[PDB]
């Protein structure tokens, strides 16, 4: 059905090591929602990578996004450290 | 509107110059701190032109810098700061081993004022450079400026007891003079003197702590009238008696005057204060001097200089943490500003209520649109054409956006700064001066004169609210409204003696005496 339990938002860039995620969760902002040393996990069809956000607010928004719209930022920024295996 | 929202959810008043926020602010605070519905209210302001001491006259305590007739005086003493903002105020921020050994100088001085005085709860073990605890500076800097010029009379050994002074100088710890010492010279024929051997590469910060100890400017930091320190580390008063007259006085609100300090040290000063106050009401938070039992209101005046987006100051680390934290401990917090624009958008986002007044550029309403979360597209284009002295309230203490006409304020509270004026100045008469006595108050560093009459006993009644004269002195002195106090030289008798006989107060006083005789204000 609609997004479950442990949702937060969806990939929007990838540079590699470097994914940006835009928030979907409106106005929860409480386990709390994705702090700085918080895990991410994104499942991709079968086995999960697992991420560690590390910029979260206006250093994670694109530079012509903020050259656009500098007023909203629902954006974050999320490295990755490693997978699951089988 | 409700009020329990106004301050726990903070609160943001926004408008242009010609608006009149500063009416608006003096009625809210006029309304929420009413004695006969709020006895027991707790409000703060951060004035910094000084423009709403006149609205409170008899309503309010106000701390000003320098006090005239019935003002305090505003005193922080050096010791209740923190290691760094010490070192950011007194040395500007030095980062090689001058601060270890500041740091190191700054704990010895501590650990012996705490041998010295007995203090409750604290000893060897549980002392840190945080803790404030009474310390003499004066003594601190004689002993490393005299660890830096001074040479030793024997060489190889540099001890205190050797002490090549030339014989004149004994120096003083209080006073600024340091003490003179014999050059080294340790070619044959003389006795051979050799310089220190410990000294540090502090000489130009400790001439810098000399100068500003010299400054009058700073007496409110160095020369606190309660709290000033002798050489053997004890206080007239407490920190208690500080905090006391500061959040604990029988008034509802006090105001503090920052108009006449330095501006180079404002913000740091402001951080300074938020982090006291807001560590005084987090620590004592079960008592009921507590802020949870009393909810206390912090106001500050031209936010934009202070929460730009890029500011490095420390003011703007303090509000950011009452701004993310009051809500729990009970602290709130009012920005008042007439530029949006310039303040940190995470920061006016996180604000409850919003007073927008009229503005005038498109920045600020794009702005203030962009940090709104409830707007009727009827109202908010408005924003233009809003009449003076009303406001667009909206947030989470009102049920609805509504637009309101604020309450005037009672006669006789309006806020107005004591700003000269530049017509009656400049529409004078020309008149002689003393050149040699302003070159001689500028040397000596001082605003008093040495003409000026001490106790003149006055009489009560452009307009004139006292009189008093001597007939020794033969010194006129005239009190205006506003505090104003000014004081004629060599005025006759009869001059004062046909003013009181007069049908009036005043008239008179502007057609004869008023710019015919030289005068000094006190």
């Amino acid at each position: 059905m609609t997004e479950a339990s442990t949702y937060i938002g969806t990939v929007q860039d990838v540079n590699g090591a470097n994914i940006r995620v835009v928030l979907d969760i409106n106005t929860i902002s409480s386990y709390r929602i994705g702090q700085i040393g918080s895990f991410v996990r994104i499942p991709i069809g079968y086995i999960n990578l697992f991420g560690i956000v590390s910029q979260v607010g206006a250093g994670a928004v694109p530079d012509k996004l903020l050259e656009v719209e500098p007023y909203g930022h629902r954006w974050i920024s999320v490295q990755l450290v490693g997978e699951e295996g089988i | 509107v409700n009020i329990d929202t106004l301050v726990t959810r903070h609160s943001a008043v926004l408008g242009s110059t010609g608006s009149g926020k500063s009416t608006t602010v003096t009625s809210i605070l006029q309304r929420i701190s009413d004695m006969s519905q709020f006895p027991s209210a707790r409000i703060i302001v951060f004035d910094i032109h000084g423009e709403y001491a006149a609205a409170f006259k008899g309503k309010a305590k106000v701390y000003k810098v320098t006090p005239s007739n019935n003002e305090l005086k505003l005193s922080i003493p050096y010791w209740a700061l923190t290691c760094d903002e010490f070192l950011s105020v007194a040395f500007g921020g030095l980062e090689g081993s001058g601060r270890n050994a500041l740091i190191d100088k700054i704990y010895e001085l501590k650990l012996q004022t705490l041998k010295r005085q007995e203090y409750e709860g604290i000893n060897e073990d549980s002392l840190t450079v945080d803790t404030p605890i009474p310390f003499s500076i004066h003594k601190l800097w004689f002993d490393l400026y005299r660890a830096e010029i001074s040479t030793h009379y024997v060489q190889g050994s540099h001890s205190e007891e050797n002490e090549a002074l030339l014989l004149v100088q004994k120096g003083d710890s209080l006073k600024v003079v340091p003490p003179i010492y014999m050059p080294h010279t340790q070619a044959q024929g003389a006795t051979k003197i050799y310089l220190s051997n410990r000294g540090k590469n502090i000489r130009k910060p400790l001439e810098g702590l000399a100068s500003l100890l010299k400054d009058p400017r700073y007496e409110f930091l160095f020369n606190a009238d309660d709290w000033s320190v002798n050489l053997d580390g004890k206080t007239n008063k407490d920190l208690d008696a500080l905090l006391e007259t500061w959040v604990g006085s029988e008034e509802s609100i006090s105001i503090f005057d920052l108009s006449g300090m330095p501006s180079s040290i404002l913000d740091t000063l402001i951080g300074i204060l938020i982090r006291i106050l807001y560590d005084s009401l987090f620590w004592s938070r079960n008592q009921p001097e507590g802020g949870r039992e009393r909810p206390l209101l912090v106001v500050l005046e031209e936010a934009h200089t202070y929460l730009g987006k890029d500011s490095r100051g420390i003011a703007i680390d303090g509000v950011r943490k009452i701004v993310k934290e009051g809500r729990k401990y009970g602290i709130g917090m009012m920005l008042v500003s007439q530029r949006p624009s310039e303040i940190d958008s995470t920061i006016l986002s996180q604000c409850g209520t919003l007073f927008a007044l009229r503005m005038n550029n498109s920045s600020d309403r794009n702005h203030v649109l962009g940090a709104v979360s409830d707007s009727f597209e009827g109202l908010m284009g408005m924003l233009p054409t809003l009449r003076t002295g009303e406001a667009i309230i909206i947030g989470e203490s009102v049920r609805l956006p509504m637009r309101t006409i604020i309450s005037p304020p009672p006669f006789g509270r309006r806020p107005d700064s004591l700003d000269p004026d530049v017509t009656a100045k400049w529409s004078n008469n020309r008149v002689q001066g003393d050149y040699k006595e302003v070159l001689t108050l500028w040397r000596q560093k001082k605003v008093r004169s040495q003409r000026i009459v001490e106790n003149i006993k006055r009489l009560p009644v452009s307009n004139i609210l006292s009189i008093g004269y001597e007939a020794d002195s033969m010194t006129l002195e005239i009190e205006f409204n506003h505090g104003l106090v000014y004081q004629y030289y060599d005025v006759p008798e009869t001059l004062h003696t046909e003013l009181l006989a007069a049908e009036s107060h005043g008239k008179f006083f502007n057609s004869q005496i008023k710019n015919n005789y030289r005068f000094s204000r006190i």
